[PDB]
């Protein structure tokens, strides 16, 4: 379809979108944003040392 | 006797011609709103019909 410029390949197209889904856009944060989220409680000594 | 013809001819010409021009069409389409394969098929970007 990438080769392809008509739109009978679109119905193929979405199909294939459907079986396999690929990821377009995301939204992302710091890694060490995530520790301060755990079950864990406090761990700012080890955030600021990571970040 | 005395006889002394004089004579003197110049010629110029210059033409000069340009044209241009440009034309730019464009569309967009946008659709929200289905999953199943008829809107897979209503996504094609290639005739707004």
């Amino acid at each position: 379809l990438a080769q392809n410029r008509s739109t009978i390949t679109y119905r193929s197209w979405g199909r294939s979108l459907k079986y396999n889904p690929v990821v377009i856009d995301f939204e992302m944060q710091p890694i060490h944003e995530v520790l301060r989220h755990t079950s864990l409680g406090p761990l700012e000594a080890k955030r600021q040392n990571l970040r | 006797g005395v006889s002394v013809g004089k004579c003197r001819g110049i010629l110029n010409e210059i033409k000069d011609r340009n044209k241009r021009d440009t034309m730019v069409e464009d569309l967009v389409v946008l659709v929200r709103g289905g999953a199943s394969e008829h809107i897979t098929t209503l996504a094609y970007q290639e005739l707004p019909t």
